[PDB]
DNA sequence: AAACCTTCCCATCAGGGGAAGGTC
DNA sequence: GACCTTCCCCTGATGGGAAGGTTTATAAT
């Protein structure tokens, strides 16, 4: 075959079907992984610090309490007063007890009870890309104090690591390799600018996040392996379950919408399905994975069938009142009345004949009018945005038979008037407009115009102009 | 345009906020009325015609 | 398809103020 | 002549509402 549809219909029967045992069988892999990547957050000073101020502002109206917690690993509003102080009992233990030999031994019970206060996702993912930035603030620095020696002063990869890794903090080996008097250490000197100063961003990092540089390096580089982890189970198990989204989306036809398309925008659902599912509950997953492909299946639908996109809610009124009409053909013999669906739906009665009158589909201008002829509808169509020449004609007569009557007037009026309307100029102006620079204002202009008016009012010389009203 | 209403000041011949439709007869053709039918939709009221 | 919820845009309502009117 | 009550135009509130977004748990290939 050659059909992209083919493609598809059969790259999925290459990873078998999972049932009864690949899904609790992987589940248990996605939750192995997040836990990895979860106790990267238990030993980070800037979470504290960044808990504590959305954490305060909770109670000063401005973030819920379900919108922060979904819950503890430990929908209760009292299980909230209990572990507010509880968890404390840890908190000054360690911090102030720097003043750092007995601090080693004692950061994972300060840690422990971090890990029973479930987070959104929303503020979940911003903690993720902390750790992120910060990383990468770290990195800066190393990638700016590497190239300032190797690429610059020419020295060997190996002297930098050597002398770089166990301190990353202080300048004490930097100042330190000027005296091997290597070729690379007559160049050290000029760089000292770039280097030390480099620190100034870097080891303040450390009084921030309350860590040595290079232990910021050890927690991302756990953590990447269990977001890892989270992925490579996420993608079997979509995967597997594929042919439950075909199954799904074979009951949309005629929907204006190709069946991939359907497909498609039914296995992202099946993606948000999974991603928010937990095998404890037990109930099995194609109960679960439903819902959400069905629905990114309907809603789509409602927003790329019409090429006039209309809001989802209007698409379910107009759906209802289509079924209120069906299931009554067999009711009244063949059709209900107008005013009857008033009554059966909940919305009142005068809305029906719009929400009827807007649901009109385009009809395409290639379909072929009448006789079957290759005469199609846009060959009917006229236009009528350009006006007729038999008016254009009358325009170019009428432009010259007012300037001409306008020339027989005096000067002043024949400013005035030109100046009051558009005439051959830009813009018309206003009564103080005109008088403006016509050095008497806000009433000569209004008695020198009706004075014109009526010399043009008068026969004799308007018989030019009168002509052209014909009514 | 300017010029129109130039016009619309001097012999004061205000314009309609309305077009024109009116079923004409089709040039050519020339004859009788045997039959005029009224259909209004439900709920507008009829006028005296119809 | 139904159910509960946030953002935005609407076209309108108490409330303030700058004076305004009318008389014991 | 002041004092009290009255008569109209801006600030900003804030009720109403259309338009969007997120979930939904028997299983469903």
């Amino acid at each position: 075959t050659t059909d992209p549809v083919r493609m598809y219909m059969r790259e999925m029967g290459t990873v078998e079907l999972l049932t009864r045992e690949g899904e609790i069988d992987i589940a248990k892999r996605i939750e192995d992984g997040i836990n990895q990547v979860q106790c990267s957050v238990a030993e980070y000073p800037e979470a504290i610090t960044y808990l504590l101020e959305q954490y305060n502002r909770v109670e000063a109206e401005e973030a819920r309490l379900s919108d922060l917690i979904t819950g503890f690993v430990d929908i209760d509003p009292e299980l909230a007063r209990e572990k507010f102080a509880e968890l404390r009992a840890q908190y000054v233990v360690t911090r102030d007890t720097i003043k750092h030999a007995t601090a080693q031994e004692e950061i994972l019970k300060l840690s422990e009870v971090f890990k029973q206060f479930r987070l959104v996702p929303k503020q979940f993912d911003y903690l993720v890309n902390s750790m992120r930035v910060m990383m990468d603030r770290v990195r800066t620095q190393e990638r700016l104090i590497m190239k300032l020696c190797v690429e610059q002063c020419k020295m060997p990869k190996k002297n930098f690591i050597t002398l770089f890794t166990g301190n990353e903090t202080s300048d004490t080996w930097f100042n330190a390799a000027i005296a091997m008097n290597k070729p690379w250490s007559e160049k050290l000197h000029d760089v000292s600018e770039e280097v030390h100063r480099a620190l100034q961003k870097l080891q303040q990092i450390e009084e921030e996040t309350g860590l040595t540089i290079e232990q910021v390096k050890d927690i991302n580089r756990r953590m990447s392996i269990g977001e890892a982890k989270a992925r490579r189970a996420k993608k079997e198990m979509v995967e597997a379950n594929l042919r439950l989204v075909i199954s799904i989306a074979k009951k949309y036809t005629n929907r204006g919408l190709q069946f991939l398309d359907l497909i498609q925008e039914g296995n992202i659902g099946l993606m948000k399905a999974v991603d928010k599912f937990e095998y404890r509950r037990g109930y099995k997953f194609s109960t679960y994975a439903t819902w959400w492909i069905r629905q990114a299946i309907t809603r789509s639908i409602a927003d790329q069938a019409r090429t006039i996109r209309i809001p989802v809610h209007m698409i379910e009124t107009i759906n209802k009142l289509n079924r209120i009409s069906r299931q009554m053909l067999q009711e009244m013999g063949r059709e209900p009345t107008p005013e009857e669906l008033a009554e059966r739906m909940l919305m009142p009665e005068d809305k029906i004949r719009k929400v009827l009158k807007i649901a009109k589909e385009p009809i395409s201008m290639e379909t072929p009018i009448g006789d079957d002829e290759d005469s199609h509808l846009g060959d009917f169509i006229e236009d009528t945005t350009l006006e007729l020449p038999l008016d254009s004609a009358t325009t170019e007569s009428l432009r010259a038979a007012t300037h001409d009557v306008l020339a027989g007037l005096t000067a002043r009026e024949a400013k005035v008037l030109r100046m009051r309307f558009g005439i051959d100029m830009n813009t018309d102006y206003t009564l103080e407009e005109v008088g403006k620079q016509f050095d008497v204002t806000r009433e000569r202009i209004r008695q020198i115009e009706a004075k014109a008016l009526r010399k043009l009012r008068h026969p004799s010389r308007s018989e030019v102009l009168r002509s052209f009203l014909d009514d | 345009t300017p010029e129109e209403k130039l016009l619309r000041a001097i012999f004061g011949e205000k314009a309609s906020d309305v077009k024109d439709s009116s079923l004409r007869v089709p040039n050519g053709v020339s004859g009788t009325v045997i039959d005029v039918q009224v259909f209004t939709r439900d709920g507008v009221e009829k006028d005296k015609r119809a």
